[PDB]
RNA sequence: AUGGUGAA
RNA sequence: GUUCUUUGUAAAGUGCCUUCGAAGAGUCGAGUUGUUUGGAUGCAGCUCUAAGUGGGUGGUUCCAUCUAAAGCUAA
RNA sequence: GUUUGACCUCAAAUCAGGUAGGAGUACCCGCUGAAUAUCAAUAAGCGGAGGAAAAGAAACCAACCGGGAUUGC
């Protein structure tokens, strides 16, 4: 059989899934060479004349189920960077692409699960995870590989299940739809918002030892999920992981 | 134009300037093969007035000949066998030595499109062509075939032979004169 | 070294004496509300020509590193390391002088606001120079809560707000190389690129 | 050692007034194909009263053609010419027709200025500017002519 | 931006941040550790 | 004499 | 013959006036050595190597005729 | 700059688009070539083309009141 170098280089595995497989990422390198050229002449036009995967996800991805076996890890990469040398505009886009995610789902409220961990708050359609709004403290290119792949993925798969602006200034099926359902909630500083400041209420969220719109705390959700014993300052349940 | 002062420092062959240029250029080809590919004439003018252009479809070759079938003819033939798929259109001198003398030739390719669509070039692409040194057609092998006008050419105006032919047979008409 | 750099710095920075010279010239005389000497009374910032009015609004500080020409002068050596603007307070009526003169060497929503906070998130804490990350809210109240801010939260909040931790938190708060990188440098220098009367540009 | 003639090459501009020569010339680059093109076609589309252009002269042929009639000011020459008969004249010519030259290494170098890969010469004739063109002209005999 | 596909043929480890004190590794467990479940206050603690 | 054949 | 197109301040010609007005160098040529001619010519190794109102071919002071050292072209 | 670019030169690719050998040979072109004058620029040999080939529009012929590409009779 030949082994993983050889067969780079010729381009352990078998040689007759792979002999074939031989058949623009080598064309770009000539677009290096033509802007050092350019650079050279000392003349910007023609370096801006110059400058002016759908093909492997089909085969990975024959169908829209199959995206769901590699969905998690997409979902992770791309929640990890919306969070987080990558560029801004990666970072710009991959925000955009969960928050979209999440707009979509709270449209249908497609959700079953959720856990509050350490690591982040998990949660569960499939399983997703995002990690908490706080900056966190290896080689990038395999990261941003990873992530251009799976945005080019995502955005097939939001694509299909649409198919099927003030605000930016200042950003039946299951219990979780069955219940909570026209609950509106008011949360604090910790549905309107408080943070929007800067009541046909039933509920309120607060987490801070001193208060004045029931007071219940976002552990009675997650439990329901998953104000009888959530009141304001009493200790929270054990919150045992659903799984 | 600047080929009028080219030609006449060429007048002056025996020139110190031409002299260095001269041994330091056949020096310099001493280190390469006998017939190579040149990038570009070392005698502009001399090329211009010869017919040649700076285009696609012509080639410079350089090819070094024993000293001692003159030694162009030789030259001429030795790049017409190796660049069979190139018509030899002419050559000249460029330099020379007590041991080699050296000459260039100037072809052109009738099978690149440039050639053959350029109406003034494109006569070389008749068949007719072929090997134009090998039948003594370019301008030494003419020279040297004694073609010309006058007294002095009269027994090789045109052909040597068919002189010698024309002078042997015996015309007879029907009605004998 | 050649000498032109030394003389481009010189002229450079004589040049830009006299303008910051003549900016505090107009700012003392009009102190004195003397309209009388000078070409402009009122004052003006440019986003357009705007109205610079009285009230002490907040907005974000960006610096601009430059003109690099121009060796920074004492005074505005003294304002950047009083801000500690340096490395690459409110608008009040005795703080525009001193922003004004910082001017060429630097330039919001709640949507940008709380993601700076919150992605920046500086801490001095004892080493004692660390300010690694917004590392645990209960950090907060241990250094900041005694001023009723339990997370970091309070801070955004404060911020976007006139409260008082705006003024508390000053005490606890293309750019590559190679042949790529160097045809976008070229092209935001065009967006990269001042009289002493004229209004703050921004 | 070599005949006099020779080796008047191999003395160039210095690297301060040639990097200031290169600068000024810059400025007159003339419009590439692309440029020209574009142009062109807007001109075209428009239409579907004009200034003199400036620009550098940098034909070998068309820059002789200039020289001799007194209307090149500064002539730019590449050192590294492989026919060096080419060259070899034109100081002399320039200096008996009084227009001064100088001598830049590279013809590489000479030719990326004018959108071209290899460039022999370079004249100006024209000019935007002309207190600048008359001061580096003065700099490059000072530096040059008086002194080789 | 277009359907490629058409109609075809072809877990957490209970690291809660208030759980059991059981979970929580005592402090000399977690030298031989060398993430852990931890307790606290609330979410925002 | 010209051009080839085989033969130690 | 029949039918669509031209165009673009596009390209040429005629007579006049006016200002200018380039020309194939290791080439011609001489020497010598091999070669051809019934021609003394030409061909060919090599020392040297020509000028621009210049050069080549012919005769009694020169007068007659062309502008070589590039190439294409049916009968 | 204890670097990064402009070219120029030289190699390689089962690279893309192309051409060259050789055959025939009465005629054509060139080289060579026997049995000091004669058989002889023949015989034989080698190389290069077409239906024809070569040559071809004078540094020509003439010494005339001049003719004006080459080729054949």
């Amino acid at each position: 059989f030949i082994t993983r170098s050889q067969a780079v280089r010729k381009l352990f595995y078998y040689a007759k899934d792979i002999q074939y497989l031989m058949h623009k990422f080598r064309e770009h390198k000539t677009f290096a060479r033509k802007l050092t050229r350019a650079l050279g002449r000392g003349e910007v036009s023609s370096a801006k004349r110059l400058e002016e995967l759908d093909h492997i996800i089909k085969e990975r991805y024959p169908s829209f189920p199959d995206a769901i076996r590699d969905i998690d890890d997409a979902l992770n990469m791309l929640f990890l960077f919306s969070n987080l040398q990558v560029s801004s505009k990666i970072i710009n886009d991959a925000q955009k692409i969960c928050n979209q995610w999440l707009a979509y789902v709270a449209k249908e409220r497609l959700v079953r699960k959720v856990f509050v961990s350490i690591k982040g708050v998990y949660y569960q359609a499939v399983r997703w995870l995002v990690p908490f709004k706080f900056p966190e403290n290896v080689d990038f290119r395999i990261m941003l590989t990873f992530l251009e792949f799976y945005s080019t993925l995502l955005h097939f798969v939001l694509y299909k299940l649409y198919t099927d602006l003030k605000k930016d200034k200042i950003i039946y099926d299951s219990p979780v739809a069955s219940l909570f359902s026209a609950f509106v909630f008011y949360v604090s500083r910790e549905v309107i918002s408080e943070a929007a400041m800067d009541s046909k209420v039933t509920h309120q969220i607060v987490d801070r030892p001193v208060l004045k719109r029931t007071y219940i705390q976002p552990q009675w959700i997650f439990d329901c999920i998953n104000a009888n014993k959530y009141l304001p300052g009493e200790a929270l349940p054990p919150h045992l992981s659903p799984w | 134009g600047a080929y009028k002062y080219l030609e006449e420092l060429q007048r002056k062959k025996q020139s110190d300037v031409l002299r260095f240029l001269q041994r330091v250029r056949v020096w310099e080809y001493r280190q390469k093969n006998v017939i190579h590919r040149a990038a570009r004439p070392t005698r502009p003018d001399k090329a211009r007035r010869l017919g040649y252009k700076a285009k696609q479809g012509f080639v410079i070759y350089r090819v070094r000949v024993r000293r001692g079938r003159s030694l162009r003819a030789t030259a001429e033939e030795r790049v017409g066998r190796r660049a069979a798929n190139l018509r030899v259109l002419n050559s000249y001198w460029v330099n020379q030595d007590s041991t080699y003398k050296y000459f260039e030739v100037i072809l052109v390719d009738p099978q690149h499109k440039a050639i053959r669509r350029d109406a003034r070039y494109n006569w070389i692409c008749d068949p007719v062509h072929k090997h134009r040194e090998a039948r003594g057609l370019t301008a030494t092998g003419k020279k040297s075939r004694g073609i010309n006008k006058g007294h002095k050419f009269n027994n090789t105006k045109a052909g040597r032979r068919k002189t010698w032919k024309r002078q042997n047979t015996l015309s007879l008409w029907r009605y004998r004169k | 070294v050649r000498a032109e750099s030394i003389v481009a710095k010189t002229l450079a920075t004589s040049r830009e004496k006299e303008r910051i010279k003549r900016v505090s010239i107009l700012e003392d005389k009009k102190a004195k509300n003397e309209t009388q000497h000078i070409a402009s009374g009122k004052d003006f910032i440019l986003k357009e020509k705007t109205t610079y009015d009285g009230k002490p609004a907040l907005l974000f500080i960006v610096r601009v590193r430059g003109p690099l020409a121009v060796n920074i002068p004492n005074k505005a050596f003294k304002i950047l390391s009083l801000l500690r603007l340096v490395e690459t307070v409110k608008l009040t009526k005795n703080v525009y002088p001193l922003l004004k003169v910082i001017a060429p060497y630097v330039v919001p929503s709640l949507s940008s606001i709380r993601s700076l906070i919150q992605k920046r998130g500086r801490i001095i804490y004892k080493a004692e120079p660390h300010e690694i990350v917004l590392n645990d809210n209960n950090i907060v109240e241990e250094q900041l809560g005694d001023h009723g801010i339990i997370c970091v939260e309070d801070i955004i909040h404060e911020i976007a707000t006139m409260g008082e931790s705006f003024s508390v938190c000053n005490f606890f708060l293309v750019s590559g190389f190679g042949s790529l990188n160097r045809l976008r440098k070229i092209k935001q220098r065009e967006a990269e690129s001042n009289a002493a009367t004229a209004p703050v540009i921004e | 050692k070599v005949p006099p003639t020779i080796a008047q090459f191999q003395y160039t501009l210095d690297r301060n007034t040639a990097a200031e020569t290169f600068k000024l010339f810059n400025k007159y680059r003339p419009e590439t194909a692309a440029e020209k093109k574009e142009r062109l076609t807007k001109e075209a589309a428009a239409v579907a009263a004009s200034p003199k252009p400036y620009a550098v002269k940098y034909g070998l042929n068309h820059v002789v053609a200039l020289i001799e009639n007194k209307k090149a000011k500064l002539v730019l020459i590449a050192n590294d010419v492989d026919p060096i008969e080419l060259v070899v004249f034109l100081p002399a010519l320039c200096k008996k027709m009084g227009v001064p030259y100088a001598i830049v290494k590279g013809k590489a170098r000479l030719g990326t200025l004018v959108n071209q890969k290899t460039s022999a010469v370079a004249a100006l004739t024209e000019v935007r500017d002309e207190a600048a063109l008359a001061k580096l002209v003065s700099t490059i005999d000072a530096n040059f002519a008086d002194k080789y | 931006q277009y359907d490629l596909w058409g109609d075809s043929t072809e877990p957490t480890n209970e690291e809660s941040y208030n759980p059991p004190e059981e979970y929580l590794l005592s402090p000399e467990e977690k030298e031989a550790w060398e993430f852990i479940p931890q307790k606290y206050s609330a979410l925002r603690k």
